[PDB]
């Protein structure tokens, strides 16, 4: 069972460098050609680089847009693919996938986020959203969490440590003025809350922020 | 640059129906006899692309017979029979014949279902925020269909939108609805300057708007 796993993404400033790694298991790495492909919401899927085999003398090909700035390499002995990026520009921002392919197959890793920006890492503010009149008067009520003013992107949000899974809507973050805002809702039975606690668990790894915000009634 | 053009951009279909998806290329993708490298992937929300079809018509692992690929020359088609629940997502074609490798812009599959009014919930600024000198009012509009919705904010009756941030979800896999959040962010002093706060939704399910409100 083939597994591809990208690592080493993150926040880097324009003009900066960064190296991606891609570890593959489940097949004989040295036998196959590999590529890096990136995705953006604004541009979709773009191939940037390919590397072939030892017998090929490790021939590589690149998209003209990264020629001379990107270098793809592989280590057949560790089953690892790499991408050395320098001279990064904001338009290089995206999710980077490594993939392995052949006549009969194609597999992509889970992808790693690369954010190229001059903006500073910033810890979010976490605010609890309790209703007024309260929904616990109709059988079901909806609560929320507002995670405001962070950077860069990835935060994690759970409810009751992931125990509340259903009835949850976590909205995609939106960037404005180099700061992100996100929100999430939980809908539960009115007999549930506020009698039983409901808590928003928010993490912003980049700032090592970890917040357990209890939604209290009133 | 091989150009891969797909249509439609968006394909609403009902459960049990047939979906047909088109990918056209600016040139022959025949690598060798028997080898035309056109792939079909499915990318589900927050997920990696997964191979469905390779070499135009070959089904990959676990891929049901409901899925069939075909074409040649420069016209390729993906058809899926008896469209199911988990079929939602973005379908992409790709060519592996010519370097640089290229992809279509994707086709999003949408499961049709009955119309659904949004469930509207409005929330006042928290004390934590107000203490920092800020006041965001939030409104959720959840589990509605179809996706097209409009949202207005009215303060003390007068319409007013400035410091508004909207975000929405992808189609739900289990119930085929859409949800939306709207955040109106004021400074505490401006929030304090008025009394009635209303989130107003215009959706096809209702002739009038559907609104929720509070007074501070």
């Amino acid at each position: 069972e083939v597994k591809l796993e990208e690592s080493g993404g993150g926040l880097v400033q324009p003009g900066g460098s960064m190296k991606l790694s891609c570890v593959v298991s489940g097949l004989t790495f040295s036998r196959f050609w590999m590529s890096w492909v990136r995705q953006s919401p604004e541009k979709g899927l773009e191939w940037v680089a390919e590397i072939r085999l030892k017998s090929d003398n490790y021939a590589t090909h690149y998209a003209e847009s990264v020629k001379g700035k990107f270098t793809i390499s592989r280590d057949d002995s560790k089953s690892r693919l790499y991408l050395q990026m320098n001279s990064l520009r904001t338009e290089d921002t995206g999710i980077y996938y490594c993939k392995i392919y052949f006549y009969s197959f194609s597999y992509w890793g889970q992808g790693t986020l690369v954010t190229v920006s001059a903006a500073k890492t910033t810890a979010p503010s976490v605010y609890p959203l309790a209703p007024v009149c309260g929904d616990t008067t109709g059988s079901s009520v909806t609560l929320g969490c507002l995670v405001k003013g962070y950077f860069p992107e990835p935060v994690t949000l759970t409810w009751n440590s992931g125990s509340l899974s259903s009835g949850v809507h976590t909205f995609p973050a939106v960037l404005q003025s180099d700061l992100y805002t996100l929100s999430s809702s939980v809908t539960v039975t009115s007999s549930t809350w506020p009698s039983q606690s409901i808590t928003c668990n928010v993490a912003h790894p980049a700032s090592s922020t970890k917040v357990d915000k209890k939604i209290e009634p009133r | 640059e091989l150009v891969m053009t797909q249509t439609p951009l968006s394909l609403p279909v009902s459960l049990g129906d047939q979906a047909s998806i088109s990918c056209r290329s600016s040139q022959s993708l025949v690598h060798s006899y028997g080898n035309t490298f056109l792939n079909w992937y499915l990318q589900k929300s927050g997920q990696s692309p997964k191979l469905l079809i390779y070499k135009v018509s070959n089904r990959f692992s676990g891929v049901p017979d409901r899925f069939s690929g075909s074409g040649s020359g420069t016209d390729f088609t993906l058809k899926i029979s008896r469209v199911e629940a988990e079929d939602l997502g973005v379908y992409f074609c790709s060519q592996g014949t010519h370097v640089p490798y290229t992809f279509g812009g994707g086709t999003k599959l949408e499961i049709k279902r009955a119309d659904a009014a949004p469930t509207v919930s409005i929330f006042p600024p928290s004390s934590e925020q107000l203490t920092s000198g800020g006041a965001s009012v939030v409104c959720f509009l959840n589990n509605f269909y179809p996706k097209d919705i409009n949202v207005k904010w009215k303060i003390d009756g007068s319409e007013r939108q400035n410091g508004v941030l909207n975000s929405w979800t992808d189609q739900d896999s289990k119930d085929s609805t859409y949800s939306m959040s709207s955040t109106l962010t004021l400074t505490k002093d401006e929030y304090e300057r008025h009394n009635s706060y209303t989130c107003e939704a215009t959706h096809k399910t209702s002739t009038s708007p559907i609104v929720k409100s509070f007074n501070r």
